[PDB]
């Protein structure tokens, strides 16, 4: 029956400036629109109810306005912990969502490398982990060199969501090899673009 | 305090059914409706239906009509959402929520949400995780900062949660999202950066919880001597 049009789909803004999101209802819904904040891995949290009222406990920097068909959600000064996806909703219809992100200054990653544990080696498998810690922006290329030979198809990457405090990202690359293959080679290098972190298996 | 607590995540085979519980406390269970909203991975929120705990009346969205059943037991303040004939795309986090007080007859201001319940529609079986240390060493030390962690490998289904020192260690912690390996099992790493001068003095224990297999692992990560 009712269709919500949320805009923008995503935005990126600096700490302290004003974040603005709009929702348009297909029909007059009076002031019966709510706004939610969903942090990653979390349930949605009600922020604004009845389009204007601050839900109990919600910080005062969040506000909403509008009546009829046009509505607005605003964060007066964006905080580092406000990284989330925000939804508007009336009755049974949820808006498409707005992922707000923080623009911050460039930070180089801290690169660490972990050889496979002896405990895992007893199981017949080797996982070697390369860690990129607290970097911005999100773009990063990670590749594995085994005895200075390029690897492909045997590594998986995982990137955390933007940190709630320093607004940085972290990345992990996991090269998975059999126990026999791991003991068949010596030099294990992680190349991040460009810096290199490597170890020798026997050391 | 007003709390709404759901049952744990589980994996159900395609064509089977799942029933998620939703226990409310801290308020009169019959004074508020109980709604259900689901969220597929990386998608938006989808309203499923509501139930009135007083008399048991329900109202389902037509998408789930004939396939969903919402019941309640007032004697234990618990609502239930049963979804039958599970499809592969029924894989989602299922939430229950209650609305605020209102007098218009349609209260939809969801002020309290359950923690959610990840239902994975798959034929793969439940497997507990293996936890291995990510020991700090010279290769894990940059400047005056050292990195350590735990590797949680070969578990199914999601999720696993990781804490450090039973929650007392949160600063610098990064628990990466799980990756789906080619074997069909999940795997993730949880890491934390600490001063290198604390290695061998401070104790670092990772607490890995995998409720689907009812398995908890606490492992002390010890420094390497290289």
């Amino acid at each position: 029956n009712i269709q919500m049009t949320q805009s923008p789909s995503s935005l990126s803004a600096s700490v302290g400036d004003r974040v603005t999101i709009t929702c348009q209802a297909s029909q007059d819904i009076s002031n019966y629109l709510n706004w939610y904040q969903q942090k990653p891995g979390k349930a949605p949290k009600l922020l604004i109810y009845d389009a204007s009222n601050l839900e109990t406990g919600v910080p005062s920097r969040f506000s909403g306005s509008g009546s009829g068909t046009h509505f607005t959600f605003t964060i007066s000064r964006l905080q580092p912990e406000d990284i989330a996806t925000y939804y508007c909703q009336v009755y049974e219809t949820f808006g498409q969502g707005t992922k707000v992100e923080i623009k911050r200054t460039v930070a180089a990653p801290s690169v660490f490398i972990f050889p496979p544990s002896d405990e895992q080696l007893k199981s017949g498998t080797a996982s070697v982990v390369c860690l990129l810690n607290n970097f911005y922006p999100r773009e990063a290329k990670v590749q594995w060199k085994v005895d200075n030979a390029l690897q492909s198809g045997n590594s998986q990457e995982s990137v955390t969501e933007q940190d709630s405090k320093d607004s940085t990202y972290s990345l992990s690359s996991t090269l998975t090899l059999s126990k026999a293959d791991y003991e068949k080679h010596k030099v294990y290098a992680c190349e991040v673009t460009s810096v290199t972190k490597s170890f020798n298996r026997g050391e | 305090q007003v709390q709404v607590v759901q049952s744990g995540a589980e994996v159900k085979k395609p064509g089977a059914s799942v029933k998620v519980s939703c226990k409310a406390s801290g308020y009169t269970f019959t004074d508020h409706y109980i709604h259900w909203v689901r969220q597929a991975p990386g998608q938006g929120l989808e309203w499923m239906g509501w139930i009135n705990p007083y008399r048991g009346g329900t109202n389902y969205a037509q998408k789930f009509q004939g396939r969903v059943t919402m019941t309640r037991d007032t004697s234990i303040n618990t609502a239930y959402m049963e979804l039958s004939r599970l499809r592969f795309d029924d894989t989602a986090v299922y939430y229950c929520a209650r609305p605020k007080d209102c007098s218009g007859g349609s209260c939809y201001d969801f002020d309290y949400w359950g923690q959610g319940t990840l239902v994975t529609v798959s034929s793969a079986s439940t497997k507990g995780p293996s936890v291995f240390p990510l020991a700090p060493s010279s290769k894990s030390t940059s400047g005056g900062t050292a990195a350590l962690g735990c590797l949680v490998k070969d578990y199914f289904p999601e999720p696993v949660t990781v804490s450090w020192n039973s929650g007392a260690l949160t600063s610098g912690v990064h628990t990466f999202p799980a990756v789906l390996q080619s074997s069909g099992l999940y795997s993730l790493s949880s890491v934390v950066t600490v001063p290198s001068s604390s290695l061998g003095t401070q104790t670092y224990i990772c607490n890995v919880n995998h409720k689907p297999s009812n398995t908890k692992v606490d492992k002390r990560v010890e420094p390497k001597s290289c």
